């Protein structure tokens, strides 16, 4: 999110990849013909001249370019039956170093692009990367885990927040929905209470949580038009149910 | 080696000696047989072959970091690695792991074991000795899970020719 | 370990002790040696090496879920896995599985065995003991398949130094 | 071989098979492993080495002959002969002796043993079987003493490769 | 186990006991040791380890269905599987196969053997016993290949502690 | 077997289980492994071979009988009957003898041993267990001598497959 | 250099990573602090980063 | 088994008994231990394990058909297969091959051996016996390479309990 | 072989004999058992099987050149190679490595060991001998780490039949 | 056990630990393995079987008593008793005897041994250790005889799992 | 086998017997145990298992032709093949190679050994014999490196039951 | 529609590629730009439906 809200709020070709190698560039260019042929078609307004803009779109990428490599740890040593994990991390060096990729628009330099690699690094660690990359990735930023109170916020304050999204998606039905504060806790604390007892997918947990919540309303919003129902403590509760640890033990443990 | 663990009064302790015995000689008598895992969330005591001890200790660390420190599970996930079509060798050693909630014992053969009502745990050569001592204590005295685990180790070191009095004990919290 | 199963009067029972013996000591004396599979459609009793016990128990669960709980077959399908050109190691243990219709015994070597006229089954160290008891009972008394399997386990625990009186029995339905 | 003796209701019976195994072959199938001593007033079943069996059995008689046939004493006096600063050969066999009043079991190493509370004794390879069986029939049925012997011998012979069903049974009116 | 086969008067028979022996005990005494293959074109008797018995029995069925029931060949084709650069483990058991034309014996080691003038075949523990009986009969009496194979089995069961009188005999046609 | 003896407060007690294990089966569960000698003034517990046990125990008596019951001396006298040109056989057993004034331990190989400062002795397979326990209860509690024995025997019988809970205890007022 | 002798010796590229930590305090608040001349000397470089980490190592896999 | 080969007077013979010995019994006493290879260009005598005998006999046939019957070479080419980085198991048996020009001996371990001045070869259990006989003959008599190899086989059969008089001899041309 | 290392006064020495013993004979009595690694930054002494000695010596050189001579680490990195899912055989030998800062011992089984307070190390057959000598010296005398390691080797060669007086000692710097 | 003795400056000392190991457990830790004989004028340290040790030790006294306590002769006369045909128990223990003038070492097989030139003797499991130590401290220091013993015993007890630190030392003014 | 090599006066010789011993018999007594490699640049003598002898002889030839006959190196390059992560089996034999400049010994385990000052080499069963002889000669006589190697072989054949007088010696140039 | 998906869940050590497909199929359910022979087509708003018997593995797998 922090890397995506750095492309629309700074205007520059973006592209996320999950570890061909140059296709990371060839595609960074195919996502630039939208801030040059959508910003100079409504700004500079025919005007065709591809041969003219085959160095107006690249002058953009060559400089304004953001590459995102999600889950990189997955390519670190430890790994003897597949040294190819260090191969990718190697064929991806020319790009962070500086080369010339041949796209279907012309030759695009990279030296000045901007790379952002994400990683959980629970298994391996920074130093478990080829020396080359360790020195061509000088910025080490440490994020933190989302807490109980952190879901209570991410649930509203942010633009396009879930509360907002379901509010508007349910208004277009002729219905109004109230998300009380004493009930945002029991929706953010009930999304955390789930990550500490199974996979901690983070925020995405919220999505799955709401979907279960609006499972009763999203279906019968038609046959119940023009109503204002309050979603509070007692409602959120008798909405989903109870989540407890499988039984793990009692199965394969003596 | 003698690793014992007693849990009483919201207290969990895991002690073990420090005699690295080789054959019938002593290579070192101060080693740490109980280490801390997950920045200090779980206690681990190993007993077995110096090598296979760690190969199974460090092998349970992975399953921990890869599972948000969910002990009771991470253990099982480790076990399952031996219960397949393609096994993981076999490890001459056993592990005693416990955190603020649970306490277990994992063998390098691939199996997990839960304590009994008294949840006391012991592994290694001088096992049952320290165990008999613990049980003896835990059942007839109001002693700290630490004091017991300490006291029980001694009894054992004084009987097992492969266990010393120089031990290291870790408790939670 | 002593696992015995008697079938009489549309009743199917499968009992086993709970002594996890290690060498000549006792690691735990309450374990469950008979579990339930397929939400409660089939009974399973294992006997062998803690590890290889499960590795073969969980290996028969697969063949059950993957075959709509068709016991008599799922078994065979499991066996076949050992009768190839590329074997499946070998498992130091045996399983006694039975549902409302059939009852069997499967070895980790790869083979399935059906009871005889009496439909009594027993595996483990104290096997034949419990077996001789069962047969003794089933043939000279009008006793519930449960009461027999219970009574038979006792006889066996009192003879096998590797079997206790603390057992767990499951019947159907 | 298999020899078992049960007693209940002023009745004492000693029965055994008749299979003389030699290695894994059978030299004979109709042997009488139980005979009467001291003017038909004592029962004696022997199991062990065809010879040593006799040699043991034969010594016990001497003793009975030397002591007005006092089952108990005779046994002890016999046992005594090994428990001396001296020593006797050390016969590879056991005997089950029993008269109107007592029931005992004597070993070649030299020691006597009384039955447990149920007054049932069994010796031989298929002993525990016959035992398990007997114990069950005694505890769960108002069956005749002689009959229990009969039924248990079979159960055992059916489980032991070294025991047949051709029996020889002597009871003490 | 005792599997013997006699061929006389355009008649081919193959009998075997039914004692599943485990160690020195008896797990079941009625099993079928002689089965029918190719809808009833060939007779097969196995002897060896319950598992490896079938792993080689079902392994010869393949080579039969894959060769229009050409016995004498299918056998050889099976053998060849062991005579390569990449072997097929090894099987603790032997097979006696015979149809209206031939009769053979195949070992899990990989080799085929043809009878001698008489045409008597026997495998398993109680082999030579039944064999000596057969030969004895076949050579000095005008007896049906069935009656002999029956009679011969008995002789063997009364000598091998690992063979019983409850056997199953199949003949052609 | 398991036999232990603790003494504190002019009290001496010797206790043992009553399981007579034979191989891995149990010939009996209610044996008395500790008895009174020399006119109820000496306690004797024996562990080892059912025979040799007695033969040892019985020799130590003759000796007590021969020396006005001087526990200590008798013991040495018996032992000194081993340290010469002549022998006395290697008796597969150990004794724990104790009277109002002393507490000793005699082995079949011929040597006496005094307890260490705590005056606690244990012999048998489950010895060190019962010991560890005892040592624990003696050092950390003002518990009755008799009670400690009672307690420790249990703890031990629960860890040793060769020791049961049916005890026999004799104390010396 | 003190960093290359206690971890991977990536060479010059080490410098880049070093400066980035140094100009981590200035590069952020250069706007709200316009037209200033600050001296980067001994005492400043020091209280700028911190100190090296000599990898646990022993702490775990060692006895 | 006893395979011997003598070469004298442009004559090359290779004889061997026919006793398929299994343990200490006889599975068949007429087998052919010397076969013909390459439509009749080379003689081959095997000795060893029924299976590994052929697995090495048929393995030398390949190297012959694949080399225009160039004995002395084909042999070596076979040997080389065992002298690599990736070996060919190991074969419990030896081969004696000879044609109108040469005569050799190849082991399943991977090596080729040439006779000595006399050109006499023998392998198997009764080897040296037949060998000593041959040498004896060849050196002190003007006998046909056939008559010798025949005569020598007999001597050996009368000494080796694993060799018979029913043999098969092949010569060239 | 006898390799010992003493560290005292900023001085680090590592000596070892030079007797290449084969069985009970001597193949060479001057070999160098202590070599220099990393142009002279670290000292290394091996003890074990001539082959497996080097296979682990040269295997630790790699981990050194590949890690700027970071002893304490390079060692661990080597160890980890044995603590995986795919092991590195096993090496019959041990290594003693030490530089101006640390000193260790690595086994071909995969484990690293640190000295105790005294920082004295010894491996090989004559280990503990030299060790006992070192400790003896280091603790009761003001002797140069070299003179000790020299003196200690002698003591050992005069006791181990597998160690000689012709040794090679390397120190730093 | 570990017993060593040094002599320098008209001083003779014999010392030993006090750990009585029984298998791998410890029956006692305060034994006195060295004593004074012949009216406190001879030092004797015994190492071996708790029994045989004494019986050897005891014989040497019967000898000293018979020969005006001439250490040397007595020892020989003792060894002499073994050194014929007339077989002697052939005790499994060794002794270190020494008085004002001499210092010897006698074995149970019957032989006497004088020290090398240094006048240091060591017997027992941790002997060589204590030896290496003593040798070192004698050659490299003007330390007290008594002291060297003290120090060597420790060094040894610290390397031997069968030797403790609770010492017993007797010197000869 | 007995292979010895002496180097004196710019002369290098390598002799070996010719007794192919199999068990305790003799398969051939004239074989060549010393061959010539690289058109006559290096001498090679093998000793070990007929097969593994060559598998290592022909394996050193490769490393020679692939390295312009650089002995001292080619050897080492061969050794390295055993000191990896993926070994080369293991070879039951040893090689003695020498040219106008050097002379070595290589084991199938993977290691190279250089002579000592005298430059005398010997391998095989009768090794040390020939060796002691050589050394004896070389040191006390002015004899040709050939005459010695010849004479030395004899001494050895007359002591080793696995060595003969019929040997083959090669020298350079 | 992704029929029989379970077939790509862990358990599977000789073929971790079953988790690879489930991985290369992430950009599609997440949101990317595929280059078709008609132009660039976004995915963020598409709709996925995956079927599975899940008798062997389970959701969490």
């Amino acid at each position: 999110e922090i890397a995506r809200r750095l492309a629309k709020l700074a205007n520059a070709p973006f592209i996320k990849v999950e570890a061909e190698v140059d296709s990371i560039i060839r595609d960074l260019t195919d996502s630039a013909m939208k801030l040059v042929r959508q910003q100079e078609i409504a700004k500079n307004r025919k005007l065709i001249n591809p041969e003219e803009l085959k160095q107006k779109a690249i002058d953009a990428v060559e400089q304004n370019g953001i590459v995102f490599i999600d889950e990189i740890d997955k390519i670190c040593k430890k790994s003897g039956a597949d040294v190819s994990r260090e191969g990718v991390q190697r064929d991806l060096l020319p790009l962070v170093e500086g080369s010339t990729v041949s796209t279907k628009h012309g030759m695009v330099k990279t030296d000045h692009i901007l790379f952002i690699a994400s990683g959980a690094f629970q298994v391996a660690r920074p130093s478990d990367l080829i020396p080359e990359l360790q020195g061509r990735l000088p910025i080490r930023v440490e994020l933190t885990a989302l807490s109980a109170a952190d879901f209570e916020r991410i649930l509203t304050e942010p633009h396009a927040s879930l509360t907002e999204q379901y509010k508007a998606l349910m208004a277009t039905e002729g219905v109004n929905i109230a998300f009380t504060t004493d009930a945002v806790k029991k929706i953010a604390e009930a999304a955390f209470r789930v990550n500490e007892k199974t996979e901690n997918i983070g925020a995405r947990r919220l999505h799955t949580v709401m979907e279960r919540l609006m499972d009763k309303i999203s279906f019968s919003a038609s046959d119940m038009n023009g109503q204002t129902v309050n979603i509070d403590a007692a409602y959120v509760a008798d909405a989903l149910g109870e989540v407890v640890e499988n039984e793990d033990l009692s199965r394969f443990i003596l | 080696t003698t690793i014992v663990s007693v849990r009483r009064n919201g207290q969990v302790v895991v002690g073990g000696d420090g005699q690295v015995s080789l054959g019938n000689t002593v290579m070192k008598g101060n080693a740490r047989k109980v280490r801390r895992l997950y920045n200090g969330k779980v206690l681990a005591g190993f007993a077995g072959g110096t090598a296979d001890a760690f190969t199974l200790f460090e092998l349970f660390e992975r399953k921990l970091e890869m599972h948000q420190g969910h002990l009771l599970k991470s253990a099982v996930e480790l076990a399952k690695d031996w219960r397949t079509d393609r096994a993981l060798r076999k490890l001459e050693a056993m592990l005693i792991v416990a955190d603020e909630k649970e306490s277990l014992i994992i063998t390098g053969i691939g199996d997990v074991v839960q304590p009994e009502e008294d949840q006391i745990l012991a592994i290694g050569s001088g096992g049952n000795y320290a165990l008999s001592a613990a049980r003896a204590l835990v059942e007839n005295t109001e002693l700290s899970a630490h004091e017991i685990v300490e006291k029980s180790l001694r009894i054992a070191g004084d009987i097992c020719v492969f266990t010393n009095t120089n031990f290291t004990i870790e408790e939670l919290p």
